[PDB]
Order: structure tokens, then sequence, then C-alpha cells
């Protein structure tokens, strides 16, 4: 029968970034970055990925601040929320990209580039391999649950609007978003995936897994930074140093 | 976090 | 308050 989408969810969808514009902007930036460099100062694959991730985070901040509800918080509240979840949002973004755009044995990047598992299997160290292995496990789980765009945007809001952060001033708005987004997500899964009787619960149980992978990713990056591998003026490093 | 403040407040 | 100048002073 007909699909049903809660009104609230429609409102969340409206806040979504223009995916093709972000992709083209990030690719063009990286291509111009590399072209501006002489032969001996070209960025490595890692250096390029660091700049790519930085640009993705810029995009995430711009998504949040233009988002319904979030844009109504004072900057200090906005900062506390983003300080808490920035890496989880990066991970959720990456994971969802694989769920929608990914093909067996490869990884799809924000630039629209595709990277063969084998290329990674060979040139990546054990730390990154472990990270990617856990990310791939979550991707398989979500594909299996038929994770979709409507559920994706609800989870992004639930990750952003955390009641577990200290010294939040407008906690009532945060409570409100948690209450209403949870409700809309539940109504959505019950109506549209009625054969999967526990889909709602199953989706929520992915959240601590997202946190775990985000912590692992932060740790990997911090280590790379301590080795002097991360290019200068990295916004991810500023988020880490906070 | 000065940069984060700026990105939001601008 | 100008966000840009605040940033330049505070960074
Ligand atoms: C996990 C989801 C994020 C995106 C994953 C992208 C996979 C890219 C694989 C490219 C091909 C490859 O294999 O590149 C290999 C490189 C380097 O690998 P290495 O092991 O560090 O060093 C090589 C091994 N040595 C040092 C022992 C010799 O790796 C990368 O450039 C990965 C970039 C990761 C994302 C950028 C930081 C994100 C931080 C997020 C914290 C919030």
């Amino acid at each position: 029968a007909a699909a049903s989408i809660p009104h609230l969810i429609l409102e969340l969808l409206k806040c979504e970034p223009d995916e093709p514009q972000v992709q083209a902007k990030i690719m063009a930036y990286l291509q111009q970055e590399q072209a501006n460099r002489s032969k001996h100062e070209k960025l490595s694959t890692f250096g390029l990925m660091c700049k790519m991730a930085d640009q993705t985070l810029f995009s995430i901040v711009e998504w949040a601040r233009s988002s319904i509800f979030f844009r109504e918080l004072k900057v200090d509240d906005q900062m506390k929320l983003l300080q808490n979840c920035w890496s989880e949002l990066l991970i959720l973004d990456h994971i969802y990209r694989q769920v929608v755009h990914g093909k067996e044995g490869s990884i799809f990047l924000v630039t629209g580039q595709q990277v063969d598992y084998s290329i990674i299997a060979s040139q990546a160290g054990a730390t990154l391999n472990n990270l990617m292995s856990h990310a791939q496990e979550l991707v398989a789980k979500l594909r299996s649950l038929q994770f979709d765009q409507r559920e994706f945007v609800c989870l992004k809001f639930l990750v952003l609007f955390s009641l577990d952060v200290k010294n939040l001033e407008n906690f009532q708005l945060v409570e409100g978003v948690q209450e209403q987004v949870n409700a809309a997500l539940l109504d959505y899964t019950m109506c549209n995936y009625p054969q999967q009787t526990e889909k709602f619960g199953q989706l929520l149980l992915r959240l601590p897994e997202i946190r775990a992978i985000s912590m692992q990713a932060e740790e990997y990056l911090y280590y790379k930074h301590l080795n002097g591998d991360v290019p200068y003026n990295n916004l991810l490093i500023e988020m880490l140093h906070a | 976090n000065a940069l984060l403040r700026y990105l939001l407040d601008k």
C-alpha cells in the first residue's frame, strides 16, 4: 500500500544539504589544492583525505546551523552540541554513503570517488584496516535493516540533539527535539516497515556503535597527527584539541 | 573553540 | 559583535 511520511520528517528532509553541489565543491577544491602544489610538495593520499574530511566537517557544520531547531539555540549551546557529536556525524555520513551508494568490495567517497577494498587492504596499516572493518560491519547491518533516507535524517537529529552534554542552557528545546523525532521515527518505521516489528529499536541500537567507531576514528587521526602526517590548518585537529 | 564559534556565529 | 573580527582576535 501507500507509504506514509510524518510531517516532522518532511521538515527534517528539507534541511539536507544539496548532495551534488557538496560533491562538486569538495572535488574541485581538492583538485585545485593539488594543482597549486609543485611536484615535490604534492599531498599524499592521506593528506588529501585529511583535507577531504575537513571539507566534509565544514559541510556538516553548515547543515547543522541552517537546520530547523538548531539555528534557534544560542551559539554556546550549538558549540556544546557539535563539540559532542562532530565525529559521530562524520561517521554517520560515511556509513550512510556506503549504504546508498556503495558496491561490494569498494568504498564511495564524498567526492564521488570509489576506492577498491584491495587498494586499502594493501596500502593501509592495521589501525585503519581495523577501523574500516568495523565501519563495514555497521554498513552490512544497516543494509540488512533496509535503513533509508528518512531514518537517516532522524538519526542525524538524534545524534546532534543529545541530552547527555553538560551545561546545556536550552535543555527544553533539546528535550523537545528528542521527544518528537523519536516519535516520528517510530511512527515511520511502524507504518512503512510493519514486517520488521522491532526496526525502531534496532536502528537506535546502532547509535552506541556509531559512537564507538567515531572514538576509534578520532584516535587514529590523533595518532597520525602526532606522527606529523596531518597537513597544516586542519579543522578536525581543532575539534580534537577541544 | 574559536573557529567553531566563528562558523556558527557568522 | 562581529564574528569574523572576534575569530581573528581569539584564534
Ligand atoms: C573510515 C571512514 C572515513 C573515510 C575512509 C576513507 C578510506 C580511504 C582509503 C584510501 C586508500 C588507502 O588505503 O589510503 C591509505 C591512507 C594511509 O593509511 P595509513 O594506514 O594511515 O598509513 C599507511 C600505512 N603506514 C603508515 C603504516 C605506512 O589512508 C587514508 O588516507 C585514510 C584517511 C582516513 C580518513 C581521514 C581522517 C578522518 C578522521 C575522522 C575522525 C573523526
